[PDB]
């Protein structure tokens, strides 16, 4: 039995391919056999040595079968029935025994490794396993993607030309569009249809996909960018039939290849999420978009997108930034065209705070492009008037981040100038702008040693405590949060 | 034995019919109908807890023949009063009509589905949690995704008003996110349109699922290997038996029993 | 700080006694414990030094008196539970040392007669703390269990089960002739520590926790405290003599005993002599803790998510300790869950790098043995291990005003006796002015909070790096004491 | 509001004709907002990235500096082929090219080793 | 070596891949490979620069058996390289450094006696700088 299991697992690794279901028949086999006790006690690791059997070949045709964690574990036997092995022949690192499985069975144990803990998605185990071969372009790349440092990619992938081609331009476009640079990304893609005809299917997508998120509708298998495109033009040429039906295709073609998959990993669900979750919110505006827009119905749709934006806290920003791309190009589509009676003022507004929480969590990833084009984007719509918003201080806060911090002081300080004439205790939101920036001016004061403890006690710690409490804007939930940071930052 | 044998015929030759239909078929589908209708009646009035096994299958196999025809319409109408309606003062159906499907929205089902409500709610309103619970509890039941179509609809209308309490249920899961409910009804789901595919009407199954699975964004879930719901009763029962023979007999007869309900007659 | 000194309308001691009484009163069921702990703090005499104590008895007794001025029945229904946990303690329990299935409790012991206390809650679960006054819906004591087990030790603790108002039993040991006020205020750092990182967002992604258990002293000799049910300390699982894992995965390797021999009988010798005898012992004894995974969970998904649960609670034990300057971490003073597979630290008498004092002291951060980092997988100590002590190292480094407030309000603490005496160094290692002090240990930490070591300040990764590179080097391991087990 | 000139765009002017960079860190008191004096600021820091986004993100900008800055962003980052392509595009929305825009497409030329191109400039 | 200096790190990668070009990797390593473990590491990649260094220490502690002073300079040069950077990145406890890297590069820039020169005295300059702190 052992010699004909190996044969058969070596035969599947030869590669006469074997269907699928006969290597899950016999990995069965084995996964059963593992658990049973030999008439012989010994222990739990001689239970799993019912037949001679050789367990890379095992564990790579189970990778190969999308059983990642079976694979692992064989991995780990086989490793150490090599290690008790070499101590009776007596009678290692990773590198030696990839390289002894290479010359005896043609798999490296590094490159298995590699692939599982890739397969299974924990960020952290990728840095387990690096030993070999990761001066090559592609391990590197991933590794960068990894860590979003997204200058390094497009260095490295405009560098290494070996790389296939389609794959090269999918990273450069990735590479691109992360960092923003959306002009620049349309006329690279621009000068690409020229320089070739020919299209591969994911560079379709990717036009799609900037199409879309650039604001551009003169383009006319659907893929999910190619509806999402289709969908936002239907809705701004008033067509609704065709709109819920590309929504409702897309919806299903998601599904269906998300269910087509064999799953093991949570990881690899929450693309489909993200997916679907935008597509949902297109669905909800769709009929609000429809009938008559009013104040209540955009207030309470921005309500449910905030508590929703709640809810997907501790999620990954590479599953949170589409959303909010698409809910911008939502608020400015309807902005732009539903708008004729002055209602604009509203959305206006709706569209201000969700750039600036965009801008909050973009700032909380270490990400400082999209905070910039999201203040440029605010700066399109809104003009600074005698008094100032939330926004200037989210601009401060940007560039303090970037390690800018002169022109953040510069801005507060102006701010903190305009707003010692312009209020006079007249509205609650202003004065907790007002004591919010003195007090960030204040500790960025003291943080950068630039004034003496006097001043900065007598202008501006002290003073935003004056203007929070005196005042008497009383009665109110962030009245009370700034109150307690502005004593906070006092007694610290 | 027989009874189950006899339900489980019938609804093999109600499940494939032709879609033409001549008086002959309308004639055998007619005897079918009232065959089953007289076996369920026997049943039930002979022995109260008859049914609480085989309730859910007949209700639907019987719903999407409804609105088919209107000469067979009255017929399983009919039925289906008698099996809820006039049997809702049962104390032993109570709990199997507990763990229905809703009813598909329309007129025909008007005072089914009041019947259902009123049943499902004696106690009370439900929470979010109680609902996602209730509709796990009822998807253990048929292996048919066609009959869920209804209560996923269901689903998504609690799922898209009552996110309040699902950032505490998510804070509730905290301690123990392996058992988390949110990943477990996405499993589910993610199942449930697996055994859809290669079926007839699996489009608007999946448009349902990816509905209610966009109502639940990317919440991290603090898990990363999925695992899939096993039946308690039969670990048990596989931890009655000591000998390896002894289980090795279970599982066969359980496989046996399990497979005694196929279509096929070999 | 309690006292009867400096009072009078704006007296000091008047205002903290105020406000005690008035926290007694708002929450009995956090505080009451702890007074009566400084109100008997010589009950075990009774039973069977300087103004300072006197005074702080005094006023102990005054806020006893305040809250049995409204609530009577509380008050006395836990003094007679004290009582009878003290003289429970008190008990010889000499006879029963070799017996081990289990001992009837003596008809003279007031413990077998306390039933129905619905006005108190069992001491030792964790209460949840709610800001309304009125507290419903508490599980309280209703029985105690008539037998007693015993745990392995020299002063024989006292293993009992206590039946509350549901209906399930809890496991508690009772401790005599010990001071347990130390293990509390280390469990109080623990929460505090556990609170940081659980607010921020890389270790809440990660889970990265604290294990912790409640303490509860009775007097200045005695206490009681959680038992861990479902642990097993690591040396037994790993080099017990019949049934340790060493034995029975690798019998043609050097015994427990063997090593433990050849390890003490070099003591007196030179460094190069105990370097040589080290590494041959641990050429023939290898690590064989990564099958403690492997025989209780066959699933692969759950043995994957036990693996990485043990490897994360490793590095966050490990960065924690190393930030409080655990010391005394030996195999028996370390459990390992059986279900979960997570680590507790306990017996944390040791701290503040009072064990660098020692005659030998020790020279390791923290336990990184061989068997610790093979429990951790093929590739050890280089994944997920180093990026979590990454991140609990910057959690630790973002906080680090908090943290130096915290050990300053501790270190200053009057009954907290964390400095290192001659009889308890020679208690420890047994084989068969205060202001500059604090001072000192204070700096330490603010320079451990920060990247200075050796003078030189370093990054996360670096600071990281070296204490890994400290913990796992065999001439560091070759020079600590047998007792300690390095080979292990 | 006496004379109508501005003594810090005059200060800023000069310093910036006399090319001491240090100087230009003492006089940023009034517009150092402005994008054009970020993009100069960042140019002379040589932090490429920066002025590459910031030269995409501002479109009110004159077009012809707007793609000579990020030309030379480009460059100095490397990424010559992406460089090509981009050039490749620019030339195919618009057929018109200013003076500058020809010698930056010499220049990328003899730089990339491209030799199929074919008052007369330095590069060309 | 020059856009190191002015804290530049695209256009070293640059010159590295069009090294890579022209030039392959043979039995003995090059004064290049020794550049672009500098350059990884001035980008603050210090484990593939450790991992490249290490690598090409292996295949000089085959390869060569002091026949070239230029590849016995190489080696002096990477085995104190190598030791430094374990060293700062503590990575490495003292003992090892010594007998490894600090001592070995010594030893070899002595006692292979390719003496008569001037970049040899500078290397040995080196090395003994690196040991002596
Ligand atoms: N909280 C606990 N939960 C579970 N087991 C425990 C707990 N505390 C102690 N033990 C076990 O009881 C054993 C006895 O330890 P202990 O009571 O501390 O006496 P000891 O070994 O002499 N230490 P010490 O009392 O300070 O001299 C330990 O080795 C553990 O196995
Ligand atoms: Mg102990």
């Amino acid at each position: 039995l052992s010699t004909h299991v190996q044969g058969f697992f070596t035969s599947c690794l030869r590669h006469c391919c074997l269907d699928k279901k006969s290597q899950r028949t016999m990995l069965a086999v084995v996964d059963y056999m593992r658990r049973q006790k030999r008439p012989s006690s010994g222990t739990i690791f001689n239970d799993a040595f019912w037949l001679d059997l050789n367990y890379l070949e095992v564990a790579k045709v189970a990778q190969s079968c999308a059983a990642h964690f079976t694979a692992l574990l064989y991995a780990e036997i086989y490793a150490d029935k090599k290690s008790m092995d070499d101590q009776e022949k007596r009678s290692t690192t990773i590198s030696s025994l990839s390289e002894k499985s290479k010359e005896e069975t043609g798999i490296s144990l590094q490159d298995l490794l590699l692939e599982i803990y890739r397969s299974i998605g924990e960020p952290d185990s990728l840095y387990g396993c690096g030993g070999g071969k990761m001066l090559q372009p592609i391990t590197r790349l991933r590794t960068y993607e990894h860590e979003a440092m997204w200058g390094k990619a497009l260095v490295t992938y405009d560098l290494e030309t070996a790389i296939p081609s389609s794959t090269r331009q999918a990273g450069i476009i990735q590479a691109l569009q992360n960092l923003g640079l959306c002009h620049i990304l349309s006329v690279y893609l621009k000068g690409l249809d020229y320089e070739n005809k020919d299209w591969c299917p994911e560079l379709e997508e990717l036009h799609y996909q900037a199409a879309w998120r650039n604001m551009q509708w003169d383009h006319c298998g659907t893929s999910y960018h190619e509806s999402l495109y289709n969908a936002l033009q239907s809705l701004r040429d008033r067509e609704f039939s065709t709109f819920y039906e590309s929504l409702k295709y897309a919806r299903v073609k998601e599904v269906e290849e998300m269910c087509k998959r064999s799953l093991e990993s949570v990881y690899s669900l929450y693309p489909t999420l993200s997916r679907l979750q935008a597509i949902g919110e297109l669905e909800s505006i769709g009929e609000l978009f429809s009938r008559s827009v009013t104040h209540r119905q955009l207030s309470e749709v921005y309500i449910k997108w905030q508590k929703h934006s709640q809810l997907l806290k501790d999620s990954d920003f590479s599953f949170q930034e589409p959303i909010m791309a698409l809910r911008t190009v939502i608020l400015e589509i309807l902005m732009e065209k539903e708008m004729d009676n002055s209602q604009r003022e509203c959305i206006k507004d709706i569209l201000t705070k969700h750039l600036v929480e965009l801008s909050i969590l973009a700032r909380t990833f270490k990400n400082t492009q999209l905070p910039e084009r999201a203040i440029f984007q605010i700066k399109q719509y809104n003009s600074v008037s005698c008094g100032v918003s939330e926004w200037q201080l989210e601009e401060a806060q940007v560039f303090w981040a970037k390690k800018e911090q002169s022109l953040a002081l510069s801005i507060l300080k102006q701010m903190i100038k305009k707003l010692d004439a312009s209020c006079a205790a007249n509205n609650p939101s202003l004065k907790l702008t007002y004591t919010e920036c003195l007090r960030v001016c204040g500790n960025w004061l003291a943080e950068t040693c630039l004034e003496n403890p006097a001043v900065i006690m007598q202008t501006y710690l002290e003073k935003a405590v004056e203007v929070a409490g005196n005042y008497d804007g009383e009665s109110s939930d962030e009245l009370r949060n700034g109150k307690m940071k502005a004593f906070l930052s006092l007694a610290r | 034995f027989v009874l189950r044998d006899v339900i489980y015929t019938l609804i093999h030759y109600i499940n494939q019919r032709p879609s033409c239909i001549m008086d002959v078929s309308l004639r055998s589908f007619s005897l079918c109908c009232d065959l089953l209708s007289q076996v369920c009646q026997t049943a039930v009035t002979y022995c109260k807890d008859a049914l609480e096994n085989h309730l859910h299958v007949i209700v639907g196999t019987l719903i999407p023949l409804v609105y088919e025809q209107v000469e067979v319409q009255k017929q399983v109408l009919d039925l289906l009063k008698y099996l809820v309606i006039d049997n809702k003062d049962n104390e032993n159906l109570y709990i199997t009509i507990k763990l229905l499907d809703p009813f598909p929205d329309h007129v025909v089902f008007k005072d089914l589905r009041i019947t259902q409500q009123k049943i499902k709610y004696s106690r009370g309103p439900f929470s979010l949690l109680e609902e996602i619970n209730h509709f796990l509890s009822v998807s253990v039941y048929d292996a048919l995704p066609l009959t869920r179509l209804e209560g996923l609809k269901d689903l998504r209308r609690q799922l898209e008003l009552h996110k309040d309490q699902m950032v505490d249920i998510m804070r509730a899961s905290q301690d123990n996110p392996q058992d988390g409910i949110m990943v477990k009804l996405v499993v589910n789901l993610l199942q449930l349109s697996k055994m859809a595919i290669n079926h007839t009407g699996e489009k608007e199954v999946l448009e349902a699922v990816g509905s209610c699975l966009g109502e639940v964004g990317p919440i991290d879930f603090s898990t990363i290997a999925i695992q899939h719901s096993k039946d308690a009763s039969y670990t048990k029962a596989l931890k009655l038996f000591e000998d390896k023979e002894l289980q090795w007999t279970f599982i066969m007869l359980t496989y046996l029993n399990n497979t005694l309900v196929e279509d096929c007659v070999k | 700080r309690m006292g009867t000194k400096m009072m009078g309308g704006l007296g000091f001691h008047e205002v903290l006694n105020n406000l005690i009484s008035r926290i007694s009163m708002d929450h009995p069921h956090h505080t009451l414990f702890i007074i009566l702990a400084l109100a008997n703090a010589n009950r075990d005499e009774f039973l069977t030094s300087s103004q300072l104590d006197e005074d702080r008895t005094e006023a102990a007794n005054r806020i006893i008196c305040t809250i049995r001025s409204r609530r009577p029945q509380m008050v006395r229904s836990v003094e007679a539970l004290c009582d009878a946990y003290i003289i429970l303690a008190n008990l010889d329990a000499t006879q029963w040392k070799t017996q081990r299935k289990g001992i009837n409790i003596p008809a003279d012991q007031p413990i077998t007669k306390l039933k129905n206390l619905e006005d108190v809650v069992v001491p030792t679960m964790e209460i949840k703390v709610d800001h309304t006054g009125e507290y419903g819906n508490l599980v309280t004591i209703q029985s105690f269990k008539a037998e007693f087990r015993l745990a392995g030790g020299v002063n024989l603790p006292k293993i009992i089960d206590c039946v509350g108002s549901d209906g399930k039993e809890r496991r508690q040991l009772v401790k005599g002739r010990d001071d347990l006020r130390q293990d509390a205020v280390m469990q109080q750092v623990f929460q505090m520590c556990n609170t940081l990182l659980q607010r921020n967002t890389e270790t809440r992604k990660r889970k990265l926790t604290i294990c912790t258990y409640k303490v509860v002293p009775l007097s200045q000799r005695s206490g009681v405290l959680e038992w861990c049910t479902g642990t097993v300390p690591i040396g037994e699982f790993l080099v017990n003599n019949e049934d340790g894992a060493h034995k029975r995965y690798r019998p043609n390797d050097f015994s427990a005993f063997q090593c433990q021999k050849k390890m003490m009988e070099v003591q007196k010798k030179s460094f190069e002599e105990k370097y040589e005898v080290f590494m041959d012992v641990c050429q023939n004894f290898q690590p064989v803790f990564r099958y403690f995974c492997m025989e209780k969970f066959l699933d692969p998904a759950i043995w994957f998510e036990k693996r990485l649960a043990y490897t994360r609670s490793v590095a966050t034990s490990s960065i924690v300790g190393y930030i409080l300057g655990l010391g005394d971490r030996h195999v028996q003073n370390i459990l390992i869950n059986e279900q979960s597979a997570e680590l507790v630290h306990i017996d944390l008498g040791v701290a503040f790098e009072q064990g660098k004092i020692l005659p030998t002291p020790e020279t390791v951060p923290f336990r990184l043995t061989r068997d610790i980092v093979d429990g951790m997988g093929i590739t050890g100590v280089e994944g997920v291990f180093r990026r979590c002590c990454e991140k609990t190292m910057e959690v630790m480094r973002n906080s680090q005003e908090t943290l130096l407030t915290i050990v300053e309000v501790l270190l200053y603490d009057p009954l907290f006796d964390w400095t290192m005496n001659p009889l308890k160094a020679l208690y420890l290692q047994q084989r068969p002015s205060f202001n500059k002090v604090a001072e000192r240990v204070l700096m330490r930490l603010q320079e451990k909070l920060k990247g200075v070591e050796e003078g030189t300040v370093l990054s996360v990764g670096g600071q990281v790096n070296l204490l890994i590179q400290q913990a796992i080097d065999p001439k560091n391991l070759s020079r600590l004491f047998p007792g300690w087990k390095a080979w292990v």
